[PDB]
């Protein structure tokens, strides 16, 4: 029962897994422009 | 001790030993130093007295502590180096503790509180593997760290060492005492051409671990632990007092024998950095250590002390003794003077 | 005041040491090392080490202070200037050494030293489904082969020692 | 550098202090060795943590390994010496100066 | 030091995708079959150029595709859609498998009505292949001109010339 | 920080609980009543310490659930037998040499 | 070997049964048919990101698409 | 908001620790062919009400204490740590959903031996504090079946977090795949707590508790209701640990109901232990911990490392 169980629970790993990495580029370019925001912010007030 | 648990125990000092000779990584170095320790306190504890009990707890407490600052070195060395490679160290303050860490570990002076208490407090087969085999792993991480190493520091040390093991033996008629002050002052001779040139310091380990085990094998075949009970020697085993008597002046450095070849190669690559008042005062102090040296042959081979009525039972009787290897450790560390160019085998 | 947390948490610790390390008895001197392991684990909880923090409470405090206070039971005897003395030199120096890193944001005992909150150095970063801390000490199993026979053998070597040397003969 | 290594450090520093200077007890110089090793162990977990390097993780976990088992040698021998001397006092200890 | 380089506010400006994670995971796997091009072209971006100023463009065509992608669920499946993600929204975890009916409508209204298919167990942990126009970057880490080696040993071994000499050694 | 207020909520509920119980049976006055080393066993001290012998060896044993999900899984298995081997072996050598005895 | 091992399970059957046990856990993964399913399992779950390849021009393995034919298969475990 | 979550955990952790009193001696009671508590209240249940007031306003009993310090902070650890053990425990949702709740509650249990070690400490007689460290020793020695079997059974569980434990058991008990490992941590638990028959403080194989002895002790209420705490606490791990419940996550009532009735039938189990042997004598719980329950612990350890991969049954880490 562990092993059909596990092997199915390694499955749905996989799955969420796989969802994460189809969203990691649209992360990654809203993460990136996040910190280029705060980055120009900071140095607008540095400059100011 | 089952003598399984003898070869086992032995192994693991001789096993933590290997691993800081051969690691790459700062935590492997500390965890051979941990091993050496953990496996070298049943061997002091041979006996079971209380000073032997003595004896591994305050060696205990000195290498637990010297540990300890070293692991503060391997710390400080990643924070401003980021990595663990066994090599330079990154920061003077870590190359401070490090020198003092070693320096404990060594015994060399002013950390050299331990070592005639210690070795007196052990027997005679322990103090043999802690005057020399305990010597090779923190030689061999000095080796490795030296493009780092303060020069006034490990200089101050190295000559506070030949001077307090040069006065420590004077005082002393207990052998296990003169054979520690004689480490602490061929601990300073080691260290004080280290950053000089290390081969010099790898061929004075040398000599000095074959002219120690030939002492200690020597006090080993003869159940001498004092200066008067050595002096009996020449009654029982006529041969043993020829032998301590050219091992002895041996140590003290007196051509042509090979006692002399580590301190004239030193005094040979410390002149030629310009050093010359250095090595000049190292020489005249070790004539201290020569000094009790001599005192030694006058009580043991140079003249005859009296001996008792019971030695002419033990006349009766031979050797059964395993002297290992001590003809050719006598050998060693006498007539090898005409074979010094052999030292290149060390670069 | 609380994103100080752990600078906070640094100074309780540094409190505890010069508490228990001024010595007054092996039992409150123990009391204050679990104290501070405490706190010190507390420290590492803040940075990320859960795993590491619960190895202090589990393993430190667990067993190695459990043994201290089990042994110190059996070696003292229930029922100073000099502690109390020294208890308070170590608090002044400490909370001058407060004053100057808070009063000028940076101080030189050995090394230079930010006065800031400790928050300013993390990263900005995430790592993904997993804790690198939890899978940097998982991998003991695949990577640290060399370390754990040593380590192993260290231990066994060990408890054959504690048999050597509690044997009496 | 960070303000809490400043605190760490300091902290092995006291803790060595306390273990360079004994007042009678055997198991507090052991406490302050082992405070010495809390020390060495946050520090190096923090360290190891701000980095983000990871193999590094399992050291201080050796670290905490090796000093332990350390600990339960010098538990030992103050076992040993209480069984000898009744206490566990240094001023026990100088029978090696003759 | 030098000055860093930032881009401007106006260069950031970009219409996101202002929805929840019950959302976008919801959508994950329909995104990563069918918004497949833009997403790999600025991960393969990401990864050679190891700058996020480099990337912008890239990154706008992954938030505009994404809009592209949403958009065309909300004209023809957004009840099932929308059903979906609240079941997904209501798990802590946000579990598939607590989901499957939702997900079977959903899957079957945007089969039908769109042709999109999901991908199976496996398939979007594929390493994919790129095709880009941009250059490759030839020194991505900055590094300056490394240091000249020492020389090599060369030649035959001679012997010692008159041996060791060590003082009056002669050999 | 929710797990830091509930430890001190948790302790404080515990003080609470200390300071009544050791304060509230001091309010009925009570009449004042005026009538009127230690042995060491070595099996106590060596049971803790193979206590915390085997404990550090359980301290390597605790990062497994997170060893199996590696991809050297034939070194981690070997390890992780040789890890739980020694422990094993730790025992066998301190059950034959009578170290395990009168606390068995 | 037959009268030993009755004495040993009649006097010490726990010591009996610990050495079983683990002699099972030794010589049992070099024997089961599963033991390769688990490293394939644990060298498939996706933890990374899957790093795309620039198109040279000669790579006929890779896929350019996730749903593309080419490339590694999960086939085995959806189906076992 | 959340305030008043920890206090709908602590505060009838607290109600129920009494009225565990009641049903102790009401079913050792009807086990015994008698009768427990019926006269104080209606079938008993004013009897823990009135014991706890009888408690609160008795005298302290004669003697000082030597170390007034730690005779304060050993009913506060006490208590505290078996407060905190119940923050992690999944019943569906834990009060702080940590990922090492097993780890936590580990931990909190090892710190549990120094309310043991300082109540010895405290007490003027150097007899209370042999009694002291024969509990730590047995305490200490149970800890480390305790870890090993936790960490054998982790390891189909995939990580240290409770909550995953839930959906690890959503096929099939536990118990099954892991029944030795179940006895041994059920009997294993029972020696932690100081349960009969391995509760050698509170009877005999006692050196101290040996009537007309000195030694100053603590206010008995505090110890009582920490321990109490903690069987109950140990009673609902092991339900968690071994027998989880089915869990709707639109429904938690349903767990909370059916881990509720496992855990009351598993402290029940506890009374009908302590109600039908006799003591172990020391020397043979130490045997019972060390030559039979550690190593076929390491065996099954060894076991169950291995069987995952050669069933290729390993649980996921997430
Ligand atoms: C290379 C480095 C070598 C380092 C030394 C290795 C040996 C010592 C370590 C182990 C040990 O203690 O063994 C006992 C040890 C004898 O030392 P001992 O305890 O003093 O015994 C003295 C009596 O002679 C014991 O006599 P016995 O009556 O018991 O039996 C006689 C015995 C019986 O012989 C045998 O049993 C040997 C045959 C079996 C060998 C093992 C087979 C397995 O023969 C001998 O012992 C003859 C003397 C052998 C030479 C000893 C010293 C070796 C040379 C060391 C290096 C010198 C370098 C100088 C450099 C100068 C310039 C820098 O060695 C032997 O018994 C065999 C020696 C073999 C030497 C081989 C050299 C080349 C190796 C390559
Ligand atoms: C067809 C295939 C076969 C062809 C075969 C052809 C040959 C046929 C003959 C075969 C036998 C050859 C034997 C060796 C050749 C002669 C080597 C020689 O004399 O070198 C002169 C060497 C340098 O003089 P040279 O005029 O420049 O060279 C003449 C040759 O061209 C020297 O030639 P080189 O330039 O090549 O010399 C190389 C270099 C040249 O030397 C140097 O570059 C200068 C450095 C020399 C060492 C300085 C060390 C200073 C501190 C130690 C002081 C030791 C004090 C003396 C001993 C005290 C008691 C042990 O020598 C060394 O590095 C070796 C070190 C010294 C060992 C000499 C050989 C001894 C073998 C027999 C040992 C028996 C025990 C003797 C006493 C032990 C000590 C020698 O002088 C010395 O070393 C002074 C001492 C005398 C050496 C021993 C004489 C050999 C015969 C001894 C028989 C009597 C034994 C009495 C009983 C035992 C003692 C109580
Ligand atoms: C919440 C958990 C349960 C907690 C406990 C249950 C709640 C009740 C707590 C209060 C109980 C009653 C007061 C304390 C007990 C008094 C008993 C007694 O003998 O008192 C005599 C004592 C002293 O009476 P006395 O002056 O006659 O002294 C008799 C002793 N000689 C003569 C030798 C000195 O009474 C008091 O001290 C009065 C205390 C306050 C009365 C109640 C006020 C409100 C309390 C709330
Ligand atoms: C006692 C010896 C026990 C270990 C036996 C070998 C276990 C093993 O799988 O080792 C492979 C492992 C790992 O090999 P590997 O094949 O997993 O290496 C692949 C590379 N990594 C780790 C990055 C995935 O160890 C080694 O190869 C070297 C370390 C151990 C060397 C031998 C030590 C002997 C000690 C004697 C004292
Ligand atoms: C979670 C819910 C509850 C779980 C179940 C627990 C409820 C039942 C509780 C009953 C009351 C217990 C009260 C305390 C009892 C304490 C005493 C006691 O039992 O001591 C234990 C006794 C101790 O032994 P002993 O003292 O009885 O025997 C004498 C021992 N010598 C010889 C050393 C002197 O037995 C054990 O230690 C057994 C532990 C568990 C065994 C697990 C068996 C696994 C079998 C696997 C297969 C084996 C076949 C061979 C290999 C095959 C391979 C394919
Ligand atoms: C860069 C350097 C790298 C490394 C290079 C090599 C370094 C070598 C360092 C050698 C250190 C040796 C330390 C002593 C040996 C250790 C084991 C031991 O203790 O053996 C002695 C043994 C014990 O027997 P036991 O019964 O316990 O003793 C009481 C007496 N009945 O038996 C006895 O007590 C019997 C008495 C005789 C014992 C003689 C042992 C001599 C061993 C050393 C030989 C010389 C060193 C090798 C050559 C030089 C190498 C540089
Ligand atoms: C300058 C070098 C020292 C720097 C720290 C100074 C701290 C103040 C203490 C000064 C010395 C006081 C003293 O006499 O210490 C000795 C004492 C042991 O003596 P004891 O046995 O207690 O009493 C008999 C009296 N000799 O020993 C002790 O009490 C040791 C206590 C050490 C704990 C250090 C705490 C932190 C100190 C500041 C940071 C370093
Ligand atoms: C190979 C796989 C890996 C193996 C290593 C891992 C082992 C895991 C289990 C850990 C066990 C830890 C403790 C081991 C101690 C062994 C020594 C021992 O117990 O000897 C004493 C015992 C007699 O007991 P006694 O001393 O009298 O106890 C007091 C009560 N009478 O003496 C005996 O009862 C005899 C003990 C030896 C014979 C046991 C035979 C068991 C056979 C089972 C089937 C084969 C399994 C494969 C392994 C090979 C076994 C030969
Ligand atoms: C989560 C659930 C927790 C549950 C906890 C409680 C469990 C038990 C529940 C209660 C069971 C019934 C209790 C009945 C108690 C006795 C009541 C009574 O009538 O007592 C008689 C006594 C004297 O009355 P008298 O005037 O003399 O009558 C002579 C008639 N001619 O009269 C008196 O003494 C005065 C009246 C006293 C009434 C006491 C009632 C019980 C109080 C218990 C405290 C907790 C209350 C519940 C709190 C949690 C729920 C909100
Ligand atoms: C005698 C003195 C008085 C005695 C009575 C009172 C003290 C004893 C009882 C209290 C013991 C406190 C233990 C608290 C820490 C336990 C470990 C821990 O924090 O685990 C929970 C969790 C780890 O899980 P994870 O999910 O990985 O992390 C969250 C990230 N998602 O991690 C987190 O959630 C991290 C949360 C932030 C960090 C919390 C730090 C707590 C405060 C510092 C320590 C306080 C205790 C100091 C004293 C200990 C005992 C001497």
């Amino acid at each position: 029962s562990m092993m059909r169980w596990n092997r199915e629970r390694r499955r749905l790993q996989i799955e969420d897994f796989e969802a994460r990495i189809a969203l990691m580029p649209l992360l990654q370019a809203e993460k990136d422009r996040r910190v280029l925001q705060m980055l120009r912010e900071n140095l607008e007030e540095e400059a100011t | 001790m089952n003598p399984i648990i003898l070869i086992i125990i032995l192994m693991t000092v001789m096993l933590g030993t290997i691993i800081v000779m051969i690691s790459t990584h700062w935590l492997l170095i500390w965890i051979g130093f941990e091993m050496n320790m953990l496996a070298i306190i049943p061997i002091m504890m041979k006996k079971h007295n209380p000073r032997a009990t003595e004896a591994s707890t305050k060696y205990f407490l000195t290498q637990s502590t010297a540990s300890m600052l070293l692991m503060m070195a391997i710390i400080i060395n990643l924070m401003f180096s980021g990595q663990w490679t066994v090599m330079k160290l990154f920061n003077p303050m870590a190359s401070m503790l490090m020198t003092m860490a070693l320096a404990m570990k060594l015994g060399m002076a002013p950390f050299h509180f331990w070592v005639p208490e210690v070795t007196q407090g052990i027997p005679l087969s322990s103090g043999l593997i802690l005057l020399t085999w305990q010597k090779l792993a923190p030689m061999s991480v000095l080796y490795q760290i030296l493009p780092s190493i303060n020069l006034d520091l490990i200089l101050t040390l190295s000559i506070l060492s030949i001077t307090i093991g040069g006065w420590g033996g004077l005082n002393q008629t207990q052998l296990r005492k003169i054979m520690a002050y004689s480490s602490i002052a061929h601990m300073g001779w080691m260290t004080a051409v280290l950053l000089y040139n290390p081969t010099m310091t790898l061929l004075n380990l040398i000599i000095y671990i074959i002219m120690t085990s030939t002492m200690f094998t020597l006090f080993m075949a003869n159940s001498t632990t004092t200066t008067l009970s050595l002096s009996h020697t020449w009654n029982k085993a006529p041969i043993m007092t020829i032998l301590v008597l050219i091992t002895l002046l041996s140590m003290g450095g007196l051509p042509p024998l090979s006692g002399f070849m580590p301190k004239w190669m030193i005094i040979q690559e410390m002149t030629k950095n310009d050093s010359i008042i250095l090595p000049t005062l190292m020489a005249i102090t070790a004539l201290l250590n020569l000094y009790f040296y001599m005192r030694l042959t006058y009580s043991t081979a140079l003249t005859m002390f009296p001996s008792t009525n019971n030695m002419k039972m033990k006349w009766q009787f031979p050797t059964t003794k395993r002297m290992t290897l001590l003809p050719t450790m006598t050998v060693l560390s006498t007539m090898l003077l005409p074979l010094t160019p052999i030292l290149s085998i060390l670069e | 005041m609380m994103t100080y947390i752990v600078f906070i948490l640094s100074i309780i610790f540094v409190m505890g040491f010069v508490g228990f390390s001024s010595k007054p008895s092996p039992i409150y001197g123990g009391l204050g090392l679990i104290v501070s392991g405490g706190v010190g684990c507390g420290i590492v909880l803040n940075f990320g080490g859960s795993f590491l923090g619960l190895m202090v409470f589990l393993i430190y405090l667990g067993g190695m202070m459990v043994v201290f206070g089990y042994t110190t039971a059996m070696a003292t005897e229930q029922y100073n200037k000099v502690v109390l003395g020294t208890f308070i030199t170590g608090l002044l120096m400490e909370f001058l050494m407060v004053y100057y890193v808070l009063k000028d944001k940076e101080v030189e005992i050995v090394f230079k030293f930010n006065g800031m909150g400790d928050w300013v150095i993390y990263d900005t970063g995430d790592s993904g489904f997993f804790s690198e801390e939890a899978m940097g000490i998982a991998a003991l199993y695949s990577y640290g082969t060399w370390l754990v026979i040593v380590t192993g053998w260290s231990l066994l070597i060990g408890v054959v020692v504690i048999m050597e040397i509690t044997r009496g003969n | 550098m960070s303000l809490v290594y400043m605190n760490i450090m300091m902290a092995f520093t006291v803790s060595l202090t306390g273990l360079l200077m004994y007042r009678s007890h055997l198991m507090s110089s052991l406490l302050c060795l082992e405070g010495m090793m809390l020390s060495l162990f946050i520090l190096a977990t923090l360290m190891i943590l701000n980095s983000h390097f990871t193999l590094a993780s399992m050291m201080p976990i050796i670290l905490l390994v090796f000093a332990a088992c350390e600990a339960a040698l010098g538990l030992s021998l103050l076992v040993m010496v209480s069984n000898t001397y009744g206490t566990d006092y240094v001023q026990n200890l100088n029978l090696l100066q003759c | 030091p030098g000055i860093v380089e930032l881009p401007s506010l106006e260069d950031l400006k970009v219409q996101e995708v202002k929805v929840s994670s019950s959302v976008l995971k919801a959508a994950a796997h329909h995104y990563g079959a069918q918004c497949d091009k833009p997403n790999k072209e600025f991960m393969l971006c990401r990864w050679e150029e190891k700058d996020p100023r480099r990337c912008l463009e890239e990154g706008k065509l992954v938030n505009q595709c994404a809009l592209e992608f949403f958009r065309q669920i909300k004209r023809h499946c957004a009840e099932p859609f929308t059903e979906y993600w609240t079941c997904i929204d209501y798990s802590g975890l946000q579990l598939f498998r607590r989901c499957r009916k939702e997900q079977a409508q959903f899957d079957k209204c945007v089969l039908d009505k769109l042709g999109w298919v999901r991908p199976d167990l496996g398939e979007l942990s594929k390493v994919t292949k790129v095709k880009t126009d941009r250059p490759l970057p030839e020194n991505p880490y900055h590094s300056r001109a490394r240091p000249e080696p020492n020389p090599e040993v060369e030649g035959d071994l001679k012997p010692a010339r008159h041996g060791s000499r060590l003082f009056f050694w002669t050999m | 920080m929710n797990l830091m207020i509930t430890l001190l909520t948790n302790f404080t509920l515990a003080t609470l609980l200390v300071t009544i119980a050791f304060w509230l049976p001091q309010l009925n006055v009570y009449s004042e009543k005026t009538s009127p080393r230690l042995p060491f066993s070595m099996k106590f001290f060596l049971v803790a310490i193979t206590f915390l012998l085997f404990d550090l060896e359980i301290a390597l044993l605790l990062p497994l659930p997170w060893a199996s999900q590696t991809t050297n899984l034939n070194t981690m298995l070997t390890m992780a037998l040789l890890l739980i081997f020694l422990l094993a072996v730790s025992l066998a050598y301190e059950w034959t040499q009578k170290g395990l005895e009168w606390t068995e | 070997v037959a009268a030993f091992l009755k004495n040993v399970w009649a006097k010490e059957p726990v010591l009996v049964a610990s050495f079983a046990i683990a002699g099972l856990a030794v010589i049992l993964p070099t024997l089961s048919p599963y033991t390769k399913y688990s490293l394939m399992i644990n060298r498939a779950t996706p933890y990374n990101y899957p790093v795309p390849l620039r198109d040279d021009g000669n790579m006929p393995d890779v896929p350019s698409h996730p749903q593309d034919p080419q490339g590694p298969s999960l086939e085995w475990l959806k189906r076992l | 908001m959340f305030m008043i979550n920890v206090l709908t955990l602590i505060i009838p952790i607290l109600l129920a620790v009494a009225f565990l009193t009641l049903v102790e001696r009401k079913v050792l009671g009807y086990m015994q062919f008698r009768k427990g508590p019926n006269v104080v209240g209606p079938y008993g249940l004013l009897q823990p009400i009135a014991d706890a007031i009888k408690l609160f306003i008795k005298e302290p009993l004669r003697p000082a204490t030597s170390s007034i310090s730690m005779f304060i902070l050993a009913p506060i650890l006490a208590l505290t740590l078996a407060l905190t053990m119940w923050i992690p425990l999944p019943m569906p949702y834990p009060l702080i959903n940590m990922n090492l709740g097993v780890l936590f509650m580990l931990a909190m249990s090892s710190l549990a031996v120094y309310s043991i070690l300082w109540s010895g400490w405290a007490s003027n007689s150097k007899y209370a504090l042999i009694g002291a460290l024969r509990a730590v020793a047995q305490t200490i020695s149970y800890e480390v079946t305790l870890a090993i079997i936790l960490l054998s059974v982790l390891l189909m569980n995939g990580s240290f977090t409770l909550s995953t434990l839930i959906i690890t058991q959503e096929q099939v008990w536990l118990i099954f795949p892991a029944w030795p490992l179940a006895m041994m941590w059920f009997i294993s638990t029972l020696a932690e707590t100081n349960r009969a028959p391995f509760d050698l403080t509170e009877g005999e194989s006692e050196l101290v508790s040996g009537f007309n002895v000195e030694y100053a002790a603590g206010p008995f209420a505090l110890f009582f209701m920490a321990e109490y705490a903690n069987i109950i606490m140990m009673n609902i791990f092991t339900t968690t640990l071994f027998l989880g419940a089915f869990h709707n996550p639109y429904m938690p009532e349903l767990y909370t109901i059916n881990f509720t009735i496992k855990s009351l039938l598993l402290s029940i189990t506890f009374l009908w232990i302590r109600a039908s042997y006799p003591r172990f004598r020391y020397d043979q719980l130490m045997h019972l911990l060390w030559k039979n329950f550690l190593p076929l612990t390491l065996a099954l350890c060894m076991w169950h490392v291995s069987l995952p991969i050669l069933l290729s049954s390993i649980p996921p880490q997430t």
